[PDB]
RNA sequence: AAUAAAAUAUUACUUUGGAUAGUUUAGUUUCCUGGGCGAUGAAGAACGCAAUGAAUUGCGAUAAGUGAUAGGAACAAUAAAAUGUGAAUAUCCAAAAUUUGAAUGCUUGAAAGUAUACUAAGGUAUAUAUGAUAUUCAAUAUCCA
RNA sequence: GGGAACGGGCUUGAUUGGAACGGCGGGGAAAGAAGACCCUGUUGAGCUUGACUCUAAUUUAUCAUGUGA
RNA sequence: AAGGUUCCUAAACAACAUUACUUGGAUUAGGGUGAAUCGAUCCUAAAUUACAGAUGGAAAUCCUUAAGAAA
RNA sequence: GAUUCACGCAGUGUUAACGUGCAAAUUACUUGUCAUAUUUGAGUAUAGGGGCGAAAGACUCAUCGAACUAUCUAGUAGCUGG
RNA sequence: UGGAAGUAUAAAUCGAAAAGGUGAUAGUAUUCAUCAAAGUCUAAAUAUUACAGGAAAACUGAUAGCAAAGAAGUACUGUGAA
RNA sequence: AGAUUUGAGUAUCGUAAGAGGACUCCCUUAACUUAAGCAUAUCAAUAAGGGAAGGAAGAAAAAAUAACAAUGAUUUCUUAAGUAAUGGCGAAUGAAAAAGAAAAAGACCAAGUUGAUA
């Protein structure tokens, strides 16, 4: 909603800061395994039931 | 374990589904829902009787 | 032959196994072993009496009972004050 | 119309995040929470719900100030 | 990490929070050094600079600390962060002399017909 | 009567798939020792902090860490700086320890907040029941002037 | 024809060139569903009733010591 | 209300939008939400929950001004 | 608590379309209705031998002649399959 | 409850003592035997599949062994319990 | 006015709460199942619900056994023993003295006495 109370809101500000991916460099460490983010969800894809 | 593969709320299906009636995993979301449960035949189940350490 | 088993009720949460066995007389005897180093006659299992076993089955048969009785003191001259201080039993 | 035409009007929150326990199961017409027992000052827990019991208990979280005092 | 323990040692009270007004002010010209551009030189200073200020105020405090300690010492109602650091049931147990104590009667038998020593001739 | 496009059959090589073989920083059971939380704020939840991190890990406005004591030359994906005048690493230690949570001044929905006292801001105290002491009271409740 | 008494396979015959396109609805006792009609279980559930055994509510008698006739 | 960055710009089109796509509500990276006067905050409506009290073997239930040296 | 039309709403008929559908109940025309026993949002109250029902055993999150979920529970099967 | 004309607990009524309880077939009487209720504390020998730290194994060897040998009670589902 | 009794507010110093419950002590009148049906019985101090603690907890020093050439607090193991007994005497349920061991330890209140009473 337009209309959200201040701990609602950065609850949300964080979902936003969690969807993001693997940056290149820590790709590029030894034996390394964590290529992409499995927890990652788009808003026609998935609701955060939040 | 004595809880090994008996750790579902698992009961079965019944008839009229052209599915077998062994017991089934309920809910919905993973692969898992809807499949075997803990008869000795399946997968992730009990085996047939348990070893017991006595 | 009418069997008799009483398994109708969970017995495998009834189940007893004595795998701390072999384990129960290691530790025992290192408590015997460590209390005489504590003093001695701590372990000397002070003195019990000759008393008769009960019933006419075993009447004929002594066995050691826990302390002498307060008559049995004053017929050996010993005081049962002290008995209990010197490795004696006493039952009142 | 009970199946895909009933689903329209769904828009109305029934459970918000709840203060104790952090999931959405604050009841805002009970005024409770179904999984941690609010207000209620005892955790919410039971045995017919032992999986319930090794999701959210001791051990499950950081462990702050006990992690010193067990290792000590 | 350049601030080393012994030149805050060494400093006055008031020198401990002139320093740590400086360190603050210093610090925060490079917090937008690095949002405008700045080389990785001033980034590693940054670094370092935050080191100095968590290092100035450890020595702030314990020095301060240390002297409360001395100052309740003897007082007879001490605050809780300075009483001996125990668990809760610690503190509720009984002290070894009060879990010792005895009656008078049961206390004056024990010194009168105590655990002699002995052995049995075999 | 006739061809082998299709169809069928075997072998070799390639393909889809991941069985089989080798392997284990993962589990299961038994046994030994303890069984050491919290109003001095626990367990749990939330938010935040790495030069470049989304998770995870560690940590709490002193932030992937501070001091002290042991420890002796590293780290690394890429740069920087600092470094035997002491780098990593370790600890039943010390300082510090955000919002909540039994949650406890009052309210709390996803609520932003707010009263008094003490030492503009900041920091403490103020929930309920309760044991002891001090103190101020109420009841002609028993006497008594 | 026989067969589990209505075969695509068996026996005897009629007959057959390999690959198929668009239709259609005879057959494949076509597909969908461990028959829902009927019966059998010493299998159940809703409902009814002076079926058997009980029970809440209702009701009645005794007990539980206010003083003086 | 619900959604939660889907809004704007730039680069870029492996996957997705039953063909295709230089397009995109899709990928990557930045940027963007300014209040003494608009609302929440304040008041009460249906209703709801506390201390003390009443009840209960128990968890807990009742009461919301009646029972209270409370409000 | 008159007769009708309109924005809307329902669901009488075609037993039309569709029936591995646009859709786990929808579409088209036709019909009925379209303000006082009216339509509707939000808040709030009522919970499983319970609730709510202008009463169809109807509705109670696609679940109802007794919801969903977990435990007893690997319930029992003289019956069926291997 | 094995306790059977009542082994134990509790409720309604009743209710002792110049003492008395028990000797399990109810009752009275006389002997005998053995204890002395209706208050409290008390180490040692015993249990343990919470959890933590270790050691072992005719245990499993990635459809096996815990649900989890990787950011596993994680991804994902439900209004929620789950 | 004074001596008391009871009940409150405030201040100071503390105490309870919550987590865990594998093992320990208890409250509650489940059912599936078995009896080839079923209604007492069995399942069964079992499941679920509720309360309280510790490193162990509970019990503990005879108003106890026994009828003997007698024993002697509590706890645990062997045996008695699937025995005595209980049960639509059906299905089923079912102890204890003796005897052998592990370990051993007994102390107080109230009542009574002493009161130039403390």
């Amino acid at each position: 909603t337009g209309h959200k109370g201040f701990s609602y809101k950065l609850k949300l500000g964080k979902k936003i800061h969690q969807n993001r991916g693997v940056p290149q460099w820590f790709r590029m460490k030894t034996g390394n395994t964590i290529n992409y983010n499995f927890k990652r969800r788009h808003w026609n894809r998935r609701k955060m039931g939040m | 374990s004595t809880e090994a593969g008996k750790q579902h709320s698992a009961i079965s299906w019944g008839t009229g589904r052209a599915v077998a009636r062994i017991p089934r995993i309920s809910g919905s979301g993973s692969g898992r829902n809807g499949q075997g449960a803990f008869g000795n035949m399946t997968r992730k189940g009990h085996m047939f009787s348990p070893l017991k350490n006595f | 032959a009418v069997s008799n088993i009483h398994f109708c009720k969970d017995w495998r949460s009834k189940v007893h196994t004595w795998f701390k066995q072999p384990f129960r007389k290691i530790r025992r005897h290192q408590t015997r072993v460590e209390k005489a180093k504590a003093v001695f006659p701590a372990t000397i299992k002070s003195l019990k009496p000759s008393v008769h076993c009960m019933n006419q089955r075993f009447n004929y048969k002594l066995r050691l009972g826990r302390g002498f009785t307060l008559k049995e003191l004053r017929a050996a001259k010993i005081d049962k004050n002290l008995a209990r201080t010197i490795g004696i039993a006493v039952d009142p | 119309t009970k199946g895909t035409s009933c689903r329209g009007t769904r828009h109305n929150k029934t459970h918000i995040l709840c203060k104790r326990c952090g999931k959405r199961s604050w009841h805002l017409q009970k005024q409770r929470c179904a999984s941690c027992g609010y207000p209620d000052a005892k955790m919410r827990q039971y045995a017919w719900g032992y999986k319930a019991l090794r999701r959210r208990t001791q051990g499950t979280g950081r462990m702050r100030h006990l992690k010193i005092a067990l290792k000590r | 990490a350049s601030l080393k323990i012994s030149a805050i040692k060494a400093m006055s009270k008031n020198d401990m929070n002139a320093k740590l007004i400086e360190l603050k002010g210093e610090l925060a010209n490079l917090r937008t050094a690095k949002v405008t551009g700045g080389a990785p030189s001033k980034i590693s200073r940054l670094r370092v600079v935050k080191k100095d200020i968590a290092r100035l105020l450890t020595v702030m405090n314990t020095q301060r600390m240390e002297a409360l300690r001395k100052y309740y010492k003897q007082a007879k109602y001490v605050p809780k962060e300075l009483r001996p650091k125990t668990t809760r049931k610690e503190r509720r147990q009984l002290t070894k002399a009060q879990l010792n104590l005895k009656t008078v009667k049961a206390a004056k038998k024990a010194q009168h017909f105590p655990a002699r020593k002995f052995f049995v001739l075999a």
